[PDB]
């Protein structure tokens, strides 16, 4: 479930 | 499980340096995200600086009280991330919490303590009742604290046979040096028919005392 | 910068009540805030991410909802263990700032202190300081009057006073005062004495002893 965002 | 153990906090001189770490296992530690935060002693959190993982160039962001003082970095070959501390001010004392992405883990804590104070080791009193007419079966004994820095300190009673009826209160500055007491409540078939003792512990200046309570 | 602006600084909740704690963001966040309980003493923990999903091992009773402004934590039928302090961040755009935080605390039935008096350590006598230490354990509600009284006299000199965080136990407050004299200056008396007075009681509980007794 998404370790690393970019929004 | 997942989990995050922080280590390094102690007590730094102001304008000094310091470099805490975390160490993360349990989770695949250079796919996230991760971050600091901050919480001054009563006060709330403080979100302080955050990293992103290697594919996405490791890119850095900061808050504006602690940006040009403060580096965030990470060890992916050991799966550890650090906050060097540079010319570090009053106001960065605080219990500084490694966090996971978006908040799903926080680790445990360090204590960070910037003061030019010395440490000292604490006085330990034995409080006894006094005056008399005793108006309860139980009867409530304690352990008083006097000067001591930095925080913290450990109060027990009989090696933690003693569970519960324990109050351990908080502490308060006066002239650089904290202070606490610790109450008990035993009754009267308990003592003193029994011995009950309080082991007053100080990690930093490594001291050890223990004390018995004795009818004046 | 976002700001976010929380409601309300602290709640005093019984058991099996429903409360609402509310978060404003000063910008449009979408939908990128989390909600966090701690306890004092302890470290944060994540119940709700994305302003309405409910974290693993987080009781169904934690309802998170809300978009774009305005959003609000929700708590059905609070429990014993649901005291602590609630925080809110969100996470659009560095820096990713906290709420004020919500102090919640368990509504109990009143009851009284039991107060204790000490005199001054043999072991602190023998290195010239006189600390006076006044016990008043177990009373609800939090705020309570403590005052001194030395030979007949009222003192308001060297007192400090420390309350303690309610206890999970029995939901109770307790706090201590200490009278801390010259070490010379206790000499120059014998009648000590503790006066705590609290909701429950107009008649304040007196606790005393004689130095010289
Ligand atoms: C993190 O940083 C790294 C390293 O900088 C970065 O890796 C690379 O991505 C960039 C694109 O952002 C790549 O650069 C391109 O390379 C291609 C293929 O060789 C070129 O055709 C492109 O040329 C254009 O731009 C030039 C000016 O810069 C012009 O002269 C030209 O006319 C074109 O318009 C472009 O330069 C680079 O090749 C890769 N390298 C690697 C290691 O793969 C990465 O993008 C960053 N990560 C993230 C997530 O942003």
């Amino acid at each position: 479930l998404n370790p690393d965002p970019s929004q | 499980e997942v989990q995050l153990v922080e280590s390094g906090g102690g007590l730094v001189q102001p304008k000094g340096s310091l470099k805490i770490s975390c160490a993360a296992s349990g989770f695949t530690f250079n796919i996230y995200a991760m971050n600091w935060v901050r919480q001054a002693p009563g006060k709330g959190l403080e979100w302080v600086a955050r990293i992103r993982s290697q594919s996405n160039n490791y890119t850095t962001y900061y808050a504006d009280s602690v940006k040009d003082r403060f580096t965030i970095s990470r060890d992916d070959s050991q799966s550890m991330l650090y906050l060097q501390m540079n010319n570090l001010k009053t106001e960065d004392t605080a219990m500084y919490y490694c966090v996971r992405q978006m908040g799903d883990y926080w680790g445990q804590g360090t204590t960070l303590t910037v003061s030019s104070a010395v440490k000292t080791p604490p006085s330990v009193y034995p409080l006894a009742p006094g005056g008399g007419a005793i108006s309860n079966s139980m009867v409530t004994l304690g352990c008083l604290v006097n000067g001591y820095f930095p925080e913290p300190v450990t109060v027990t009673w009989n090696a933690g046979s003693l569970g519960s009826g324990v109050h351990t209160f908080p502490a308060v500055l006066q002239s650089d040096l904290y202070t606490l007491s610790s109450s008990v409540t035993v009754p009267v078939s308990t003592w003193p028919s029994e011995a009950v003792t309080c082991n007053v512990a100080h990690p930093a200046s490594a001291t050890s005392v223990d004390k018995a309570i004795s009818p004046v | 910068y976002i700001q976010m602006t929380q409601s309300p600084a602290s709640l005093s909740v019984s058991v099996g009540e429903t409360v609402t704690i509310t978060c404003r963001a000063s910008e449009n966040i979408y939908s990128f805030l989390a909600w966090y309980q701690q306890k004092q003493g302890k470290s944060p923990q994540l119940l709700v991410y994305a302003a309405t999903n409910l974290a693993d091992g987080v009781p169904s009773r934690f309802s998170g909802s809300g978009s774009g402004t305005q959003f609000s934590l929700k708590i059905n039928s609070l429990q014993s263990e649901d005291f602590g302090t609630y925080y809110c961040q969100h996470f659009w755009g560095t820096p990713f700032t906290f709420g004020s935080g919500t102090k919640l605390e368990i509504k109990r039935s009143d009851a009284a202190p039991t107060v204790s008096i000490f005199p001054p350590s043999a072991a602190q006598l023998s290195s010239g300081g006189g600390s006076v230490v006044c016990f008043l354990n177990n009373f609800y509600p939090k705020d309570i009057n403590v005052k001194w009284k030395i030979d007949g006299a009222e003192r308001g000199n060297g007192v400090l006073n420390s309350w303690t965080s309610q206890d999970s136990a029995d939901s109770t407050y307790s706090m201590s005062s200490t009278l801390t004299s010259g070490g010379d200056e206790y000499e120059r008396h014998n009648s000590y004495t503790c006066e705590a007075t609290h909701k429950t009681s107009t008649s304040p509980i007196v606790k005393s002893f004689n130095r010289a007794a």
